[PDB]
DNA sequence: AGCTTTCACCTGAAA
DNA sequence: TAGAAAGCT
């Protein structure tokens, strides 16, 4: 249906899977000659540029966390805590 | 990839009945009196008269030029050359349909001004006809209520010959004298 | 509820017979799984594979064709929610990495 | 006639365009595809309205390639002809068979037989003409036609019309 | 509730569903000798009100089916006089959490 | 069979455990919501020993001249004596520690103290000791309120389930129940001050670590527990064979079980 | 080499969703069919050169989709079809739950 | 490599199972399938406009398809049909067909029980499409008379007249492929004593089924849209296309048609016998003979491994392989071709352990590294490196095997005349060699663990073995007594991340299975660790210095 | 009704 | 290779 940002209930922390998937996504996109959102401080591997992008929370990606019933919670990589 | 609509209907396996379209106001499945705007709300079908239409496109194309030069920061025979300029600026040009449509609308337009077209819209939307009839009464000029009820056969019982003949008189008064 | 306890007691008793240790949760889940349907639903061709999970998922174990013939007869609708049906269809399963969707936010994409 | 329909196209962007001039490209790609388009379903899609307020929505990144799919919600001006519709148009061509009339983006053709008998063809005229005991239909003349039937055809919707019935013909 | 010694004939038992909304139950004296509820492995089962249930379902975004199920015939479902659709909140002590709340809808 | 029977079960974004149907198998994964990887067998000190030894370890009586904390333990020791207000906070403490004990003895009935639990608290305090160079001579800068209250506060933050409502919030309590028992057992006032000899910074750092360490320990929605558990029971059953009263046991009893065999080989009651 | 049923299982246990798809499709089987949006079958005459796509016996020349499935599943589908079973494939849903 | 298609690309969200309506079979069919003659237009090598391509799929390879112009790869087959002379039971539904008859009146087509009966309205209540039919059947099997009037839902004196038809109901049993009943009879109230023993024709059951009310059949398993009961009986048989039954055309002027191509021919043959048999001078017994033969051929085509013994064997003694058998598990479609697959980008060799290897690495032989390829996108980052691998060739280690343009056409660096003179271009793919520190999936079947498959770091080495670290032995259950292991290479920057971020050896160190670490110090290292750490053990400075240097992270202290 | 009658079996590697 | 769920006299 789309749960509102206030009514959100999921882990405020990023799942091991989300992290693996965002890094994998950015890497694949960076590789496909996409715009890099951070200062490549001499970086040339997309997966390291991806982690760099993720460490500065400068990844424009949004995790749609679907729930059993079907409803979902949208979270930003900019707001998901990375204790991983 | 092609365009879709607000009408969601699921014809699972059960293909057809593709009942023909006529001026028995039996328009498409898509062209329903009871349609839905993409804000989720139900909305009546939007039918235009050759001027109500001309003014719509011209306006949208004009505001496109506005936005395009904003994002760039970092007399009938006379209106045809005028519109030709706007299209060369806003439209892809390859869209030869819109060029033809704009020339047709410019030459066959019944009402020159947004005040006139506005006023036409009042007069006609009083009737309680089906947007198609309402647009057709506006875009086609008739004299006898018979001239009308023959070309718009959908009317036939919908309005008093006299009342329709009253509207037709009023519409004739509005016609902007090119 | 007591049946469940006995079921695990007896399960655990086999794991600990060889001496080996398996963390509670695991056996607890298999026990709970067998238990939930209301009675003792077996880990057999006619116990779990008899439930209402997708036809394509169930057909990937024991009654392969027989299932698919009944699928046609009762005009079953496959959810395409199960791992197996996705493996069959060659789609990314809704497992770990696939349990959520990724999107671009033009808003933030402009902020940076 | 001439409708204002609410429509939606699913456009897929390559990750190379995941820059800030994104919505800008997406909106221009919509107008690439949709504008000028002709479907049998919605007819001619001539002009996309309210360019400034086109609904982008979040684009879902496609599983094995970086591309992201956007269902771009929009609104446009459409012209979809119908049988029984009366249309005002200008002649284009003229033959022994009839004359083709230009009505907006599409062409309605009228058979020698979908015309009153008295209106006969005249080959020996520059350009060809249809002569009646009163008026003459030729290449530039204006006509009010009754659409008899339509054929949904790739990039067009051609149609056949009558000028034999009452209150129809040249004007 | 009708506590019978040895048996109730199938002649008599046809009178059991005769008087609704009132409900009739039959218990064999021999079963009752010992309380099953008192047993080590049988935990605290609790009946849920229509309101309690509506909420449980709402809170976990569930369809009645999606709930773990208790049989109508369950020694405990009988004890508590459960009816089709009624929910039990089952409280066991866990070696992992300390206390764990389960739920069983009736069949 | 075990895998095909479990495959489709995983932790959904509500800490629930469900199949293809979305039918609830477990309400919270492994009745505690923790990932097995982040669990170590910890000792529940509270459970065993004489009610005498329990009293000795956990009891603080600021009103009795012998049962107060000697001002060798903390600076406050002198001024702490006889305080009725503070002594209600310690009576509160010791009355919960007793409650905890009676509950633990309800759960683990044989008095078994070693249980697999998240966050190694023994290690955290050990690591705090070398991290801060704890002086087993000088007195602590802690208050009785610094301890009793701080631990109470840490507990409210040990989140497994998030939702705002009774059903969910009451379930949150239930999940963290046993850990808290351990937390309180290992962070009582007498214990912190006499045994651990922690400073305020030390104790504040111990709390911030249990907090983080705990939050790390919770299962990740998406975790494929169907297969995980099926393989976890499955793999050992293979090394039972594939390598080198008298009841039916091993692979045959297991086979007997899974099949839910009616006519079993060695049936017996233990009266 | 074989990435057998057992190999699939560890891949599931792991959560490696995409990697599992990659082995099953790109690193193996993978095929592209054209399906009808009415009767979810491979009936579609795909003249992908003249951009014509038809499913006579639906007379559908519009509601056609392109789908990526293992050639084994394409096979399995045709096989079940040959045995009078319709395994209709739909790109949308209706049940919800 | 399949071509660009306009059609919007989507995924399957629902699989709607059902039955083919003979009307559908006809509609969708691109041909019938008139002749048993395979091909050879009167010995002329080329398909016959009768069986396998009377518009169908396509053999030849160097011949585009007759319907879609695609041909071979890109062209799935196009279904055919065969109008059967007499209706025949579908071998699977044979039981449901019977169970349906057992529930309805064999004359009017109305349920043997209804809402007037108590148990029936209770069984009809059941929401489950199978459990409903289950209870409905067990109730209606015993009702041997279609009732005209039934006692009212109030009193036994005034009996309510439901549907008509009084007719006695036959007692059905199967004689294998034949459904035969025994009508109770009446004669002076008693009799049987000797009943009426007629065999039920496919065509009769068919007609009774057609008359079963939508409401009636929907109360049974059925569905008015996808699965009507009448569709269990085969009238129009769908002819599968070549992809299903390939012509393995060996050498040139020699066939090699599939079992199914012969079985369909057998069916075609059996049909024309029956067709002319009944059109011509019908010697009636010879028809019920040519009929039973068609019912068998159509039966064994789908399932050859039936209970009623005749194995229907190919003239070689060997049985004909049914469609059913193809799908049947542990090998065959579902289990062996779909749940499990043979895969590209995979390698297997004999394993031997290395002590001077890091835990997370895998020794990969130079040969295997020179064989295995990763697709890299020419990005300004690698644009330089890549051209050098491309220049290096596919024969010498850090090198590449192919360059794939935007133009989606493979450059075989191995043979290509432009192998040197090949300037790259962003957006191209260089299929390079597997190099040091690329993630790979290492495996040892068994495969009973999450841990029996872990992601390692490539470290290319000489000699033909996979060199794994000894402490990572225990989680695979590996030893070096002749053991081999599999290696799979990811292909996307996405799938690499999957391996690196989830399945890597260091991540797997602590087992969730037993909440204990699944790897440790083993053998030599375990033996020598005791031996080294005794109170008695002392090391001279000369060696201490060597031991120190040997530790890679030693402070220098 | 009770005995009869009826209906899957480890993973990869091989010739 | 041996164990349950259909249906048999
Ligand atoms: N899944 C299977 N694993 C098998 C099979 N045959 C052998 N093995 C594997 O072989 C390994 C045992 O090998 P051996 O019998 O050659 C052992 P060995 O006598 O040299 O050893 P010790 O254990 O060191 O005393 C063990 O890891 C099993 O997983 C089989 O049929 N299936
Ligand atoms: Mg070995
Ligand atoms: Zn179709
Ligand atoms: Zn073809
Ligand atoms: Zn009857």
């Amino acid at each position: 249906k789309a749960i509102p940002k206030d009514q959100r209930a999921t882990t405020p922390y990023m799942t091991k899977y989300e992290r693996a998937r965002i890094l994998g996504t950015r890497a694949l996109q960076i590789s496909m000659n996409a715009p890099v959102f951070v200062d490549l401080e001499g970086e040339t591997d997309p997966l390291r540029i991806a982690m760099k992008e993720l460490a500065e929370k400068k990844i424009p990606l949004v995790i749609r966390r679907y729930l059993p019933d079907g409803s979902f919670e949208d979270w930003s990589v900019e707001e998901l805590i990375v204790d991983l | 990839v092609s365009t879709s609509t607000f009408q969601t209907r699921r014809r699972r396996l059960k293909k057809v009945e593709e009942e023909e379209n006529a001026a028995t106001l039996q328009l498409g499945q898509e062209f329903q009196l009871k349609q839905i705007n993409h804000q989720g709300e139900e909305e009546e079908l939007i039918a235009l008269n050759l001027s109500e239409a001309r003014l719509v496109i011209k306006e949208a194309l004009v505001e496109r030029r506005r936005a395009f030069k904003r994002s760039q920061k970092k007399t009938r025979e006379k209106e045809l050359e005028s519109i030709d300029v706007l299209l060369e600026q806003t439209t892809g040009g390859n869209n030869k349909d819109l060029k033809n449509t704009m020339q047709y609308l410019t030459n066959f337009s019944r009402f020159r001004d947004q005040e006139t077209v506005g006023a036409v819209i009042q007069l006609l939307k009083s009737t309680g006809l089906h947007p198609f009839e309402v647009a057709q009464l506006g875009s086609l000029a008739c004299d006898t209520a018979d001239e009308a009820k023959t070309l718009i056969p959908s009317l036939n019982n919908k309005i008093s010959d006299d009342e329709l003949e009253r509207i037709l008189k009023e519409l004739s008064n509005l016609e902007t004298l090119y | 509820e007591a049946g469940r306890a006995a079921l695990y007691k007896e399960v655990y008793n086999v794991i600990a017979s060889d001496g080996s240790y398996v963390n509670y949760r695991h056996m607890a889940l298999l026990v709970d799984v067998m238990t939930t349907q209301g009675g003792l639903t077996s880990v057999t061709r006619h116990g779990f594979n008899r439930s209402n999970t997708g036809a394509l998922m169930r057909c990937s174990f024991e009654e392969t064709v027989e299932i698919l013939f009944e699928a046609g007869a009762s005009a079953e609708l496959d959810d395409c929610r199960g791992v197996s049906e996705n493996v069959i269809l060659g789609q990314m399963a809704p497992i770990g990495t696939g349990a959520f969707d990724v999107m671009i936010d033009e808003e933030s994409l402009v902020k940076y | 006639m001439f409708f204002i329909k609410d429509l939606s196209l699913n456009i897929t962007l390559h990750p190379s365009f995941f820059g800030p001039r994104m919505k800008q490209y997406l909106k221009t790609k919509l107008l690439e595809e949709v504008e000028g388009s002709c479907t049998g379903k919605f007819g001619y899609i001539l002009c996309v309205l309210d360019y400034d307020n086109i609904d982008i929505q979040r684009g879902r990144i496609l599983p094995t390639d970086g591309s992201a799919e956007f269902n771009v919600k929009y609104r446009a001006v459409v012209f979809k002809p119908f049988k029984g519709e009366v249309v005002d148009g200008t002649v284009v061509s003229c033959s022994q068979h009839g004359f083709e009339v230009q009505v907006g983006p599409m062409k309605v053709f009228v058979t020698k037989h979908l015309m009153p008998q008295d209106l006969t063809f005249n080959a020996g005229s520059n350009p060809p003409s249809y002569q009646s005991s009163e008026d003459v239909i030729t290449i530039k003349s204006r006509i009010r036609v009754k659409i008899e039937g339509c054929i949904s055809q790739v990039s067009s919707i051609h149609a056949i019309g009558s000028i034999k019935e009452d209150y129809l013909g040249a004007i | 509730i009708f506590v019978y010694q040895n048996n109730i004939t199938p002649s008599a038992m046809k009178l059991v569903p005769s008087i609704p909304p009132a409900t009739i139950e039959t218990f064999n004296e021999a079963a009752l000798v010992v309380n099953i509820t008192h047993h080590e492995l049988v935990p605290k089962h609790i009946r849920l009100s229509s309101d309690e249930k509506r909420e449980l379902l709402k809170r976990y975004r569930l369809k009645e089916s999606q709930l773990p199920r208790i049989q109508r015939a369950d020694p405990v479902a009988l004890y508590l006089g459960l009816k089709r659709g009624e929910v039990v909140k089952i409280i066991r002590k866990s070696e992992t959490s300390g206390r764990y709340a389960s739920y069983r809808i009736c069949m | 069979r075990l895998v095909k029977a479990l495959e489709d079960i995983m932790v959904h974004y509500d800490n629930t455990t469900r199949n293809s149907l979305g039918n609830v198998i477990q309400f919270i994964y492994g009745e505690d919501g923790m990932d097995a990887a982040h669990i170590e067998k910890q000792s529940l000190d509270t459970i065993g020993g004489s009610d005498a030894a329990f009293e000795k370890r956990y009891r603080v009586d600021l009103l009795n001249t012998d049962h107060t904390l000697d001002p060798s333990l903390l600076e406050s020791g002198s001024e702490i004596l006889g305080d009725l207000k503070l002594q209600v906070l310690l009576d509160e403490e010791y009355k919960q520690l007793v409650k905890d004990r009676k509950f633990l003895r309800e759960v683990f009935v044989d008095g078994e103290a070693n249980w697999p639990l998240p966050v190694n608290i023994r290690r955290i305090i050990q690591n705090a000791q070398q991290t801060f160079h704890i002086d087993h001579t000088k007195p602590s800068d802690l208050t009785i309120k610094d301890i009793v209250l701080g631990v109470k506060d840490l507990q409210e933050n040990l989140l497994v389930l998030r939702g705002k409502n009774e059903i969910i919030q009451n379930a949150q309590r239930d999940a963290v129940t046993l850990f808290c028992c351990l937390l309180r057992s290992r962070l009582a006032t007498r214990r912190v001050l006499q045994e651990y000899r922690l400073t305020k910074q030390a104790f504040d750092w111990v709390l911030s670590n249990i907090e983080a360490q705990f939050l790390r320990s919770v299962v990740h929605p998406g975790e494929m527990v169907g297969v995980l558990a099926a393989q976890s029971i499955g793999e050992p059953a293979t090394q039972m064979t594939l390598n080198t009263k008298k009841v039916t046991s091993g692979v045959p009893r297991l086979k007997e079980i899974l099949n839910v065999a009616k006519n079993m080989k060695t049936p017996s009651l233990t009266v | 080499l074989r990435f057998g049923e057992m190999e699939r299982d560890c891949m599931i246990a792991h959560g490696a969703a995409s990697f599992l798809k990659e082995r099953l499709m790109e690193a193996s089987d993978a095929f592209r069919v054209h399906i009808c949006g009415i009767c979810g079958l491979m009936t579609v005459i795909a003249k992908l050169n003249h951009n014509q796509f038809e499913c006579k016996g639906c007379d559908n020349k519009i509601d056609i989709y392109q789908i990526h499935i293992p050639y084994a599943a394409k096979l399995l589908f045709q096989e079940l079809m040959a045995m009078n079973i319709t395994p209709r494939l739909y790109t949308d849903r209706s049940r919800d739950f | 490599g399949q071509q660009y298609s306009s059609a919007p690309l989507r995924t399957v969200k629902e699989v709607q199972f059902g039955l083919f309506s003979p009307e559908e079979v006809r509609a969708i069919s691109v041909a019938k399938i008139r002749f048993p003659e395979t091909m050879d237009e009167t010995q002329t090598r080329a398909k016959i406009g009768g069986l396998n391509d009377p518009r169908l799929g396509s053999i030849d390879r160097n011949l585009k398809c007759q319907t879609c112009q695609e041909g071979m790869n890109e062209c799935p087959g196009h279904f055919g049909h065969i109008d059967l002379a007499k209706p025949v039971f579908h071998v699977g539904f044979i039981a449901k067909i019977k169970k349906v008859c057992e529930c309805v009146c064999m004359h009017c087509g109305k349920l043997l029980l209804d809402e007037h009966n108590e148990l029936m309205r209770q069984a009809l209540a059941i929401k489950d499409s199978k459990k409903r039919f289950a209870a409905i059947w067990t109730l209606c099997k015993t009702k041997m008379v279609c009732e005209t009037d039934v006692p009212s839902e109030d009193d036994p004196t005034q009996l309510v007249s439901r549907g008509g038809c009084g007719n006695t109901q036959p007692t059905i049993r199967k004689d294998g492929l034949k459904l035969v009943g025994s009508w109770k009879k009446d004669r002076a109230t008693g009799d049987a004593d000797e009943p009426e023993l007629r065999v039920l024709s496919t065509e009769e059951i068919l007609n009774i089924f057609k008359h079963i009310s939508v409401k009636d059949f929907t109360s049974l398993g059925f569905n008015e849209v996808f699965s009507r009961p009448e569709w269990m009986i085969l009238t129009c048989l769908p002819v599968p296309p070549p992809p299903v039954r390939p012509s393995i055309s060996f050498n040139e002027s020699q066939r090699g048609e599939d079992d199914l191509t012969f079985k369909l021919a057998d069916i075609l043959k059996a049909n024309i016998s029956l067709e002319t048999l009944e059109h011509n001078g019908a010697p009636h017994h010879a028809i019920e003979e040519a009929e039973s033969l068609l019912q068998f051929h159509v039966a064994t085509y789908m399932d050859n491994d039936i209970a009623g013994q005749p194995q229907a064997l190919q003239k070689s003694g060997r049985p004909v392989k049914s469609i059913r058998a193809r799908l049947k598990g542990k090998e065959g479609r579902i289990r062996g071709n779909l749940m499990g697959k043979r895969v590209d980008f995979s390698a297997r060799t004999v394993i031997s352990g290395d002590p001077n290897l890091e835990l997370d690495q895998v020794g990969v032989p130079k040969s295997i590294a020179k064989t295995l390829t990763y697709p890299e996108v020419v990005t300004p980052y690698n644009i330089d490196r890549l051209t050098q691998l491309v220049r290096n060739g596919p024969n010498e280690h850090p090198g590449a095997k192919y360059v794939i343009r935007d133009s989606g056409d493979r450059i075989d660096l191995r043979y290509s005349k432009r192998a040197g003179d090949i300037q790259l271009q962003y957006g191209w793919k260089v299929e390079r060699h597997i190099m040091d520190n690329d993630p790979v999936l290492f495996n040892r079947q068994p495969s009973l663990h999450k841990m029996s498959m872990m992601a390692h770091r490539v470290k290319v080495i000489p000699y033909s073995t996979f060199r794994l670290n000894l402490s990572v032995t225990s989680p695979y259950n590996a030893d070096f007594d002749g053991d081999e292991m599999n290696l799979h290479v990811p292909q996307s920057e996405e799938t690499r991340a999957e391996l690196s971020q989830l399945c890597a050896v260091p991540l797997q160190i602590v087992s969730p299975q037993s909440n204990k670490p699944c790897m440790g110090i083993v053998q030599d290292t375990l033996c020598g660790i005791r031996k080294l750490t005794l109170r008695d053990t002392f090391i001279e400075l000369d060696q201490v210095l060597n031991m120190l240097y040997w530790v890679p992270d030693w402070d220098g202290v």
